């Protein structure tokens, strides 16, 4: 819902979207809430938010430590949902997507997880260890609760996958920049198949990368490790953290225009 | 879509990032073709026989069952090259890797036994082997880490998470998600995403096949029950597989009970855990009420996989196999008893299976029963552990 | 008078106190009758097969000989229960003990491998086992001492003399000279007074018998040479025996050269010692110019017997077998090389035989030759030793 | 030669012989020479002397330490022969027998060893690890050099052995008191076969034992460990050692009368 409105608006301003990722509760509840408010104020068109998990096997070292730090703070999924409800109460239109690992979604029931997402105002859920092949109950529960199920279009894909990602996905199509963990012509075929707008992610850490993604025909770009690195580098400097974050975001967002 | 069913009832699947699906499909296809290739089978058989030492003996205990109506045989995987059953399937997986044109091997290890098997197979077959091991495990398994290195394998400590087997497992998948083009992930148990549960069972099934031939030759009938410890499920499914269709044969898996199930310090997710999705599969696991993955505690380092293979969860669910648990103290007593009465030093993992067979015998000494315990490995590696414990008592 | 010849040419004999002669005559008689008893042979074969794991594999190296015309096979006594060839003959001797109505076992040990084999056989067959070990050896072989005790054997440190193998040997004979009525002395090598050199050879001869069958099956011809390390001479005579009458087959024994023959710090009495009379036999020994008995130095604890079996001295004297030596450093290099290129960790004793085969290959790489090295044991027990050494370098 | 003369004399005095054993050089050359002179002065009818050897497998702990002590002193076989020549030059008639281990005799040639024995005035040689079965070259060399080869008549023997020990031995027949290491009707059969006079040894440590041996028909008794124990117990008291030695010997010798 919010993604469609955002993409229509951005299209009208001929600009790409810049979407930052951060781990919820990193490095703590309060500071995380402030980090998130800063990202939004600096220009973030949408947010990608991780719920701390014990075994993030799709994340590089930078985000692995993001999770460690959040755990050091005692952040639980229940508390993440309280944070989510508050962020939505503060920002009514910004699209909010969650980055989840399958066990946190399946734990107390898949349907129940997506219902809670709807309740707090989350817009999409990307389950990192659920490939299209195992996605049926997740995408079905997502749709029943007006949540966009986010699918990964890897670089090493094919037509079959492309057609599935296009028919199954909603909100945005996660266009992987490469193989590996967190640290071109696909875009056209996606448009050919009326797929949700493509958002490129993985390795996006500079303004030119954002400009290049939008030029290739992507609706925007996602950046996480580069954002999380600013957090870890300023742990002892809460204020400087926000300032540097503010700087990077505005630069990245500017590249999208 | 796949060539084979990725599920055993509700358990199993391929819960891995989209990027890794091509590697699994490739592996499944290579395996299906290999299983139909007489040349592959001949090569695998040659290595098992002339390099690993198969067939392994089936030893009748002549002292431990005295005074009872139990006849107990031990399937001697402790006599396999490497000192455990692990060697069987690494030879198969290493050959699969070569069939796919892969030149590098990634393995995860906790106790280090699968790590050592992976390294020896890699040295023999010319594969560059890198092994991921939780830093906590590297610290307590200096011997195996050195064996792996003597065999040319790169050992990589994993400090993330709890710095143990599960974290090593995650790291192996992270690596593989970026190097699958040239490297094969040699998973060490009958768990993980399909096709591994299936491949590992098929490459360990000679345990049960030999056991059946051997017991028919020696007793002229099938066992009343075959018993095996269950960490991840490979040695047990290797023993069980060929007997699944022999309905009169009981299949008993023994998970580690650690300090006791009621203490919460155990490694028995099949019977005391809750179904979850992790490590590429839907299966019973050690997890918090929130859904965070926890470690399995056991005096034995090898019964540390915090979940269990999906086929075991399935065989339990339909009542074909029964699962039980044995505590650290019961395993320690079985270890001491086999050393003293049969002159065989069992791995502490295997000691869990032996302890349950001893209980079946002792609880009903006049019940006539023919039992086979899979002796998954030798326990020379556990001598210091047992020593310090007894010395501390 | 005896039933069998106590001498191999000038070497051998029964140089023991008069009081012990009845025990040797009894043992010789029991052995001769056992060798003609189909029931004894069936029992011995059953234990070897179903308990110890015979036959052991004959492994073709596929990497270590690349680039040369040498084809090398390894006879895998490292896969025998216990981890070394020692297990073969202790099973036979334990059965002989029972045939004589003896209930107790005395064994001597240096490295502890024969001690462990004696303890495991004693636990299986219901014999009260006491092992004598030089205190210097007990100190450096805590692992094996603990295995022996876990298996129920009484381990007795010997502080007399140099507190090593020879002193343990003396103590075993002192004990036996007073308890022969109820105890059997399970000597661990092919040396000592007759009948031991003969009994040990006959109870280790399946090594060579299997090797001959296996090589004929695989190559269709006999080896050009069979190679084995020589501490006391049991694993070597076990490999050699069945080939003695095949004159085209070279028999090569490898004594430890330690720091180098010229340093005097070695264990190669057959080729660099002088004939003397000790430990019940006339044979080459490590001795001072005065005639005092000295120790054998080797990085490997098992090549410590300061003399050598009389049949080896005899086979050398007539030119049927050739003996050579390998230094600590050459053995260490062979150890590292087999781990890395074949995925097999060899005992440091066995590494001496492998090192000489490697030299035969490397010195004349275009010489076509089919070689078999007796891999007398596995080297898991030597890992720390090799580790500290390399770490020190 | 000396044994025959001694036994004829003792028979005339209806007394048994008392023969002590000590290790040469224990605890040193000089003190050993003094110990030996004391034993003779106290009543010893003959001497049994050990040449220090590395592996005395027929000796219990007491004598094993006797050897250790001598080695601690640097005592060599060559030095033992110098001690032997001097003891003979001092005492012309006392029978002197050596207790040897086979390697010391075989080392530089069997014939040469017995020739050296003759040269210094030794009367007999007992090679502990040479049974009658392996005795031919030793007894032949002994006889060629007028040395008595001493044979062991174990308690667990038989007629065959008895006849061999009787025809092969000279000087005295060593009648073992038991099985084991250092720490009746046989006697008659020996006389029946014209064997050299029997001397009982092993475990002889009291006067009554000496009286009992002579009463059983033995020509005398040998005692070693009991003697060596007096040495080890007075290491720090050289003089007291001699006194205690003197006491034990005289008592034991008295029992023989
Ligand atoms: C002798 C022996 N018996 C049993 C097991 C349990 O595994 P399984 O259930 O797969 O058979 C192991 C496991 N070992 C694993 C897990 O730590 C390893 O990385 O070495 C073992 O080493
Ligand atoms: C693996 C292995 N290979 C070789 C040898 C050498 O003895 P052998 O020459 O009798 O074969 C030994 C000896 N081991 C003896 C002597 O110390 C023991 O008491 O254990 C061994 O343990
Ligand atoms: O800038 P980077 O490289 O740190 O990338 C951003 C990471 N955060 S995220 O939510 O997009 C993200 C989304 C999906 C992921 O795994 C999957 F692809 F397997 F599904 C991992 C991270
Ligand atoms: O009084 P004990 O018990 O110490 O006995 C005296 C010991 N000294 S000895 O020369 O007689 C002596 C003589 C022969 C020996 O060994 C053999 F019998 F095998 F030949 C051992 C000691
Ligand atoms: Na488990
Ligand atoms: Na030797």
């Amino acid at each position: 819902e919010r993604y469609e409105n955002l993409f229509a608006q951005l299209n009208d301003r001929r600009e790409g979207a810049f979407v930052p990722f951060v781990t919820l509760g990193d490095p703590g509840i309060e500071q995380s809430l402030k980090i998130i408010d800063t990202l939004i104020d600096a220009g973030a068109d949408a947010l990608e938010l991780g719920v701390p998990f014990s075994d993030p096997l799709a994340d590089g070292p930078t985000i692995q430590n993001a999770n460690l730090r959040a755990f050091a703070a005692g952040v639980t999924p229940a508390q993440c949902f309280e944070m989510l409800a508050l962020i939505r109460e503060k920002h009514p239109t910004i699209p909010i997507g969650l980055l989840m690992y399958a066990n946190l979604v399946f734990n107390n029931g898949i349907d129940a997880f997506y219902a809670r997402c709807e309740q707090v105002g989350v817009d999409s859920v990307l389950v990192a260890d659920v490939p299209v092949e195992e996605s049926a109950p997740f995408r079905q529960a997502a749709l029943r609760h007006n949540i966009a199920p986010i699918f990964i279009c890897p670089p090493n894909a094919d037509d079959d996958l492309l057609r599935q990602v296009a028919s199954y996905g909603r909100g945005y199509t996660y266009l992987l920049s490469r193989s590996g963990v967190t640290g071109h012509h696909l875009i056209e075929k996606l448009k050919e198949y009326h797929a949700a707008p493509a958002l490129q992610g993985f390795g996006i850490s500079s303004p030119e990368q954002v400009s290049a993604a939008v030029r290739a025909g992507a609706a925007g770009a996602i950046s996480g490790s580069a954002i999380v690195k600013i957090i870890e580098k300023n742990l002892a400097s809460p204020k400087q953290m926000l300032a540097e974050l503010r700087s990077f975001v505005s630069a990245m967002k500017a590249a999208s225009r | 879509t796949t060539l084979l069913n990725p599920y055993f009832g509700e358990f199993g699947g391929m819960y891995v990032p989209q990027i890794l699906m091509p590697a699994l499909n490739q592996l499944e296809e290579a395996f299906v073709s290999a299983q139909k290739d007489p040349e592959f089978q001949a090569q695998f058989a040659d290595l098992l026989k002339n390099y690993a030492g198969r067939p392994t003996a089936l030893t009748k205990c002549q002292n431990i069952t005295a005074g009872t109506r139990t006849t107990l045989y031990l399937k001697r995987e402790d006599l396999l090259h490497g000192g455990a059953h692990k060697t069987n399937q690494v030879l198969g997986q290493a050959l699969l890797a070569k069939r796919m044109g892969k030149s590098e091997i990634i393995a995860e290890t906790g106790a280090g036994q699968h790590g050592v098997a992976s390294a020896l197979a890699s040295a023999l077959l010319g594969l560059k082997c890198r092994i991921y091991m939780g830093a906590k495990d590297v610290e307590r398994q200096s011997p195996n880490v050195f064996r792996m290195r003597l065999m040319g394998a790169e050992v990589i400590p994993v400090h993330s998470g709890s710095a143990t087997l599960k974290d090593a497992c995650n790291e192996a998948l992270r690596d593989w998600s970026g190097s699958y083009e040239t490297a094969h992930y040699m998973l060490g148990t009958a768990a993980g995403p399909h096709p591994y549960p299936t491949i590992v069972r098929e490459f360990q099934r000679m345990i049960g096949e030999e056991t059946k031939a051997q017991i028919l030759d020696k007793e002229g009938r099938l066992p009343d029950a075959v018993i095996a410890c269950v960490g991840g499920g490979s040695n047990a499914i290797g023993m069980f597989a060929d007997f699944i269709n022999d309905t009169s044969v009981g299949l008993i898996g023994v998970e580690p009970g650690g300090h006791g199930i009621e203490t919460g310090e155990h490694g028995a997710p099949l019977k005391h855990g809750r179904v979850g999705i992790y490590f590429g599969m839907k299966a019973p696991m050690m997890q918090t009420a929130d859904g965070q993955i926890e470690e399995s505690y056991s005096i034995s380092a090898g019964l540390d996989f915090p979940s269990v293979g999906p086929q075991h969860a399935y065989l339990n669910s339909i009542g074909r196999a029964d699962y039980v648990s044995i505590t650290d103290d019961e395993a320690l007593e079985a270890f001491k008893t086999l050393c003293r009465h049969e002159g065989i030093i069992p791995a502490l993992e295997s000691s869990h299976a032996l302890a349950h067979a001893l209980k079946m015998m002792r609880e009903q000494p006049e019940k006539e029963q023919l039992l086979v315990v899979n002796l998954s490995g030798r326990g020379d590696k556990d001598i210091f552990t047992v020593h310090d414990i007894l010395k501390a008592r």
